[PDB]
């Protein structure tokens, strides 16, 4: 919203810049000036024509004499306007190249400067700055917004100024050949202006009412796809299925009644048109008949009004560029005008030699910027002396890390003074202080680069001496150079990861080659591997003796050594002493120490919309019937214009031109008929296929197992984005686009036949011309998109180091060398520039040359529809007419080269919707087959089982697992740990097949048994139970599908789970809404509601996994106490994780490794000493100690 | 040209 | 360049 004055903005252009945008729009102004001028022209030829096709045919009587002046008029006549033309179309040739490349040409200049100063002024910032700054944010704020300001000073401008020309110059030529003509083209201007409104609130409207029908839809989709699991075991796919097809089958209701409002919208506008411009082409005619108007003169007012009103719409685009870019403009020169309180990219200040490094703090009392709300250091006192080392010690709150955080200046204290040697901190300057202080920190960095770069960014000037002797100072030297291609090795994020301690290590080395007068180390030795913490705590104490040095660490191990130790108490100084008086202190200190010791391209697709073998046939009968209803538009205004300069006498004319401009109209409302149709048919088949792909797409959604829904790359977003996208995208491919393409080579077709058979070479000329313009604009195109993604790739590469440089920042401030990054981004940035600087002469080119060649192209029109077309006995009225339509037949064909794109996207999204479709399971619960055995009564058998899950084929979950449990009891299984427990549950539900080893119930192979028969005996409990939004009997009622339940049924069940008391409670009762959607209830109401449908379902087989897991009080009680009414009349499986519980079970069973390893009577457990006997110790003694 | 025809 | 624009 905010905004930047005129300006500023291009505060960066100067001297050539202002010329060029000088040159620029005058030249742009020039080229919007020459089109009108065309137009005026237009009617001095028809007056030429004119002239002589009323004398012509004025005679009837001498012949050869016709064949004297007439011929001359139009020689001279013809000739000058062709002059003419062939006069303008070097003038827009070269203002064109002028104007384009000229506004390039600035914006690229400019924009260079722009992000070289604003990365310097993010560099520039202080970190109190970032602090309060999302860095993420910031840099694509760079990247996007410098763009936006190039699209915003780029050749939009001279657009702009080239529009508003022919818009006034439209004007100026329209008022001065008359004024009549052009305020009745002015009167009609807010009728259109209005049904182009029509047009837009519509879609506006329509469109969020397009995207809430398929999010009612959609929710249903995700909640079952997030429920598969548990619609899977339930079985309940055809209701899921069923649900979505009705949702579905409401969405394209409301589809074909937007097509057809639409549709109808179009058509009307299309009508208003073509009646306002026939209309006044009429009024004009009455004007000529008047002889107040030329009959040339109308077309030039006409056209060049026309083209002025025109213009405006053609402009508005170019403001908003415009517009957009001064708003982006503004975050970003924020930041360059932005003067910080430390800089650090000044020279001021002191710079002092021979640094004996006392340094002492005074008095600090600092805030980090959260300001008010905390105020970690109150007061303090500190001073280290030259050459001593002293360590900080301290329980929380990091006041320690503050004084090393001050101590660079990163922030000026609140009040107080830190002191380097005698002098302030302040009055020396920052890049030197930042100089003679060297840094280590917990977690190092390393920019990537060879590891001699990253020692280099400590000095910019050193030799590979100096490294060496820098790391083998550091004792880094023997790890990196057993390391291969010695110190010309690579280092970062991205390749080449080390140990944490050779990383420290080299940062040592780095701040080592800083030769720094003070120190600062804190936290590096913490956070590290002990054994290696040595190897970097040797070369810590190798880098000090050489100054003065404040340390920082958790380890106590490195303290004792210290001149000084300096506890803290909430931002308080207290202890300081040698360690010998802090342990005689018994203080804080004392205490610390004591505490720590893929294409398809098919007609396949159109093969399931082949279902409909009408509303096809239709649409393109009908839209080829547009198709020639088109070109008939051309040849009535041809035969207008060609009667009238045909005439002859006069009496016949005012009669004539009231047929023509009637039947002008008559194509037209025929228009609203075609229109209508050929959008409505391909509408209306659109909404049905979207039914039917959907339909089938989500249907073999739910064949799949559970196998491909705990795939990572399919997830219940990307499923219904999936669903979404392609269904969505297949519709535009068998869509509008192909009916206006039938629409515009019919067009073409029909347009192309009449002009040749009238025109004889006249048109098989044009047709030379006409493919190469428009050939000529589609590879413009493709040059455009070339140099735009190389340009995107180039800058990819100078937005890199400069996300890697605004990152890290906090640390390349400790090591200064911003400069260097500066540097870096510079020559970065280099090339992209030369690249800017050859796009504008190649955009110049490709559009001057694509609109002389138009033209041109209209000089040879004339050229050789006068001259030798002329001379012959062929005439004006035909040559007028082939233009009309063959220049139509183009600008038609340009809507192919515009619709490509579709067909490849839906082409792509095409290709996964099959695929989707056509793959099958391994485990599909649609198949009728399988056993369905008659006998009630279950067991269950696992034997020498072994799974791994295909998500995870690296460790094993079971080994072969081997359990037994007869009919009505229940099997308690108990675990270390792991979904082994779970995966027993999850393999009788059969969601997977065991990869070794082998599963009975009755005694059959439940693999060769019926998948949906098998799941439907089982009574399945999870932990936390998913309902869908819907009466909680339904949710119920969910238990038993294939069926409808009773009431008394689900109330029997409801009264076996013991929910029966918030049933009868609730105002709507069992019709009340669950699922969020209309109400919310706790983890326990949902749990016996599970109960409920398990129960329901009337289950030989119970299975509970974890049921009671969340969980709290007597939620629990009365929950288990249901779980155990559900049991004892089944066959059960429990993993509940409470062993309480569990103490009453038939057999309980100890899983190790995916083996059984225990299993016995509780009593028998308990009487062996093991596993059992400690897993039920250990949270026993959880009870008792609750007291 | 604009767009009926012409 | 014709009518509309081009």
């Amino acid at each position: 919203k905010p905004a930047v004055s005129v300006l500023t903005m291009f505060r960066y252009a100067g001297w050539l810049d202002r010329l060029y945008m000088l040159v620029g729009t005058l030249a742009a102004i020039i080229h919007g000036v020459a089109l009108p001028l065309m137009m005026l022209i237009f009617g001095d030829m028809t007056d030429s024509f004119a002239s002589v096709g009323q004398v012509s045919k004025q005679s009837t009587q001498m012949s050869e004499a016709d064949k004297r002046a007439m011929f001359a008029k139009l020689e001279e006549e013809m000739t000058t306007y062709a002059y003419y033309y062939t006069g303008i179309g070097a003038g827009v040739l070269i203002v064109a190249y002028i104007q384009v490349s000229f506004w390039c040409l600035a914006a690229g200049r400019q924009i260079h400067k722009i992000r070289q100063k604003f990365f310097h002024a993010i560099m520039n910032q202080e970190i109190g700055w970032f602090d309060v700054h999302d860095v993420g944010e910031l840099n694509t704020r760079l990247t996007d917004d410098v763009s936006k300001i190039n699209e915003g000073i780029g050749d939009k401008i001279g657009m702009f100024f080239q529009a508003m020309a022919t818009f006034f110059g439209g004007f100026i030529i329209g008022f001065t050949r008359g004024w009549k003509l052009t305020l009745v083209i002015l009167a009609i201007s807010p009728v259109l202006g209005l049904s182009a409104g029509i047009w837009a609130k519509i879609l506006s409207s329509f469109t969020d009412k397009e995207l809430h029908a398929y999010a009612k839809a959609g929710a249903v989709a995700e909640e079952v796809l997030a429920a598969i699991r548990t619609v899977i075991a339930f079985g309940g796919q055809k209701k899921e299925l069923e649900r979505y097809n009705n949702n579905l089958e409401e969405a394209k209701r409301l589809g074909i009644k937007k097509a057809i409002t639409a549709n109808i919208s179009m058509g009307a506008a299309f009508l208003l048109i073509y009646a306002s411009y026939a209309l006044a082409f009429w009024y004009g005619t009455s004007l000529v008949i008047s002889k107040e108007y030329s009959i040339g003169q109308v077309l030039t007012v006409f056209f060049s009004v026309l083209i002025g009103a025109f213009s405006v719409g053609q402009a508005s685009p170019n403001i908003e560029a415009f517009a957009n870019a001064r708003g982006a403009a503004y975050e970003v020169f924020k930041i360059i005008d932005n003067k910080p309180s430390i800089d650090s990219f000044s020279k001021s200040g002191h710079k002092p030699d021979n640094i004996q490094g006392n340094l002492e703090f005074k008095n600090i009392h600092f805030s980090y910027p959260s300001r008010k709300e905390v105020q970690i250091l109150k007061g303090l006192n500190l001073k280290v002396k030259s050459g001593q080392t002293v360590a900080l010690v301290g329980n929380s709150g990091c006041g320690k890390s503050t004084t090393v955080q001050l101590m660079q200046r990163l922030y000026d204290p609140l009040d107080g003074m830190v002191s380097i040697d005698g002098q302030d901190i302040r009055t020396i300057n920052v890049r030197y202080l930042r100089e003679i202080i060297g840094v280590v920190s917990q977690e190092p960095v390393l920019f990537a680069t060879t590891i001699a770069e990253n020692i280099r960014y400590g000095r910019e000037d050193v030799t590979m001496d100096e490294i060496e002797k820098a790391v083998k100072e550091a004792n880094a030297y023997d790890f990196i150079m057993k390391l291969p291609h010695q110190f010309d090795t690579l280092v970062g994020e991205r390749g080449a990861q080390l140990s944490g301690g050779q990383k420290q290590r080299i940062a040592i080395a780095r701040a080592l080659v800083r030769n720094p007068k003070i120190l600062l180390l804190d936290e590096a030795t913490s956070a590290l591997d002990t054994e290696s913490e040595a190897v970097v705590q040797a070369a810590l104490d190798k880098a000090r003796e050489g100054r003065t040095t404040i340390v920082i660490a958790h380890r106590l191990s490195t303290v004792r050594n210290a001149d000084v130790i300096a506890g803290f108490d909430g931002g308080v100084i207290v202890e300081q002493g040698n360690h010998d008086e802090l342990m005689r202190e018994k203080g804080i200190y004392f205490k610390l120490v004591m505490t720590q010791t893929p294409p398809a391209s098919f007609w396949r697709i159109l093969k399931l919309n082949s279902t409909e073998w009408p509303y096809f046939v239709v649409g393109i009968f009908c839209a080829i019937i547009n198709g020639g209803l088109q070109p008939a538009f051309s040849v009535i205004f041809s035969k207008v214009v060609g009667v009238f300069t045909n005439g002859g006498p006069p009496e016949t004319q005012r009669q004539n031109s009231n047929l023509f401009s009637l039947l002008f109209l008559i194509l037209g409302i025929i228009s609203f008929i075609t229109f209508f149709l050929q959008g409505f048919t391909f509408g209306k088949a659109g909404e049905i296929l979207t039914k039917r792909l959907r339909y089938m797409v989500f249907k073999s959604m739910l064949r799949q197992d559970v196998s491909w829904f705990d795939d990572p790359k399919n997830t219940t977003g990307a499923l219904t984005t999936r669903l979404a996208n392609d269904a969505a995208q297949v519709k535009g491919a068998t869509g509008s686009r192909l009916a206006v393409i039938f629409q515009n080579i019919a067009n073409l077709g029909t347009g192309i036949i009449i002009s040749l058979i009238y025109g004889w070479q006249l048109t098989l000329l044009l047709l030379a011309i006409v493919p190469i313009i428009a050939i000529a604009g589609v590879v413009e195109m493709k040059m455009l998109s070339g140099q735009a993604l190389k340009d995107k790739k180039e800058l990819e590469g100078s937005g890199k180091i400069a996300t890697e440089a605004i990152e890290n920042f906090r640390t390349v401030v400790s090591l200064t060398r911003e400069q260097k990054f500066e540097t870096m981004y510079a020559q970065s940035l280099q090339i992209p520039y030369r690249n800017a600087m050859k796009k504008a002469h190649v955009f110049g080119i490709t559009f001057s040359f694509t609109q002389a060649m138009m033209y041109f192209s209209y000089a040879a029109c004339f050229r050789f529809g006068a001259y030798l077309v002329t001379q012959q006995l062929m005439t004006f009225e035909n040559v007028l007419l082939v233009f009309s339509a063959i220049v139509f037949g183009a600008m038609a064909v340009g809507q192919v080269s515009s619709f490509a794109p579709d067909y490849a996207k839906a082409t792509v999204s095409a290709s996964h919707i099959i695929r989707i479709i056509e793959k099958t399971p391994e485990i599909d619960s649609y198949s009728t087959q399988g056993l369905k055995p008659n006998m009630l009564e279950g067991n269950v058998q696992f034997s020498g089982v072994v799974f791994n899950y295909p998500t995870r084929p690296s460790i094993p979950v079971l080994q072969g697992l081997s359990l037994e449990v007869k009919k009505g009891q229940t099997l308690a299984l108990v675990g270390s740990s792991g979904c082994g427990k779970s995966t027993v549950v999850q393999l009788l539900e059969r969601f997977y097949d065991p990869m070794a080893g082998s599963v009975f119930l009755d005694g059959k192979e439940i693999k060769q048994l019926n998948v949906q028969w098998l799941r439907a005996q089982l009574g399945i409990v999870s932990q936390e139970p998913i309902l869908f939004d819907c009466s909680i009997a339904e949710n119920i009622a969910y238990g038993d599908n294939s069926r409808v339940v009773s009431y008394e049924e689900i109330v029997r069940a409801a009264k076996e789970a013991n929910i029966h008391q918030f049933i009868d409670s609730l105002p709507d009762k069992y019709n009340t809404r669950v699922g969020d959607k209309g109400t919310q209830l706790s983890g326990g109401q949902k749990q016996r509601i599970a109960i409920a449908r398990a129960l329901v379902r009337q289950p030989h087989i119970l299975l509970l996994d974890e049921a009671t897991s969340a969980l709290d009080t007597e939620s629990e009680k009365v929950v288990q106490e249901a779980l155990d009414k559900a049991r004892e009349g089944r066959t059960c499986i429990v993993i509940a994780h409470r062993l309480s519980t569990i103490q009453n079970a038939d057999l309980i069973v100890v899983i190790q490794n995916g083996k059984v390893k225990e299993h016995g009577t509780h009593q028998q457990l308990l009487a062996q000493k093991g596993i059992y006997f400690s897993m039920v110790s250990v949270q026993a003694g959880a009870k008792r100690s609750l007291e | 040209x604009f767009x009926f025809x012409f």
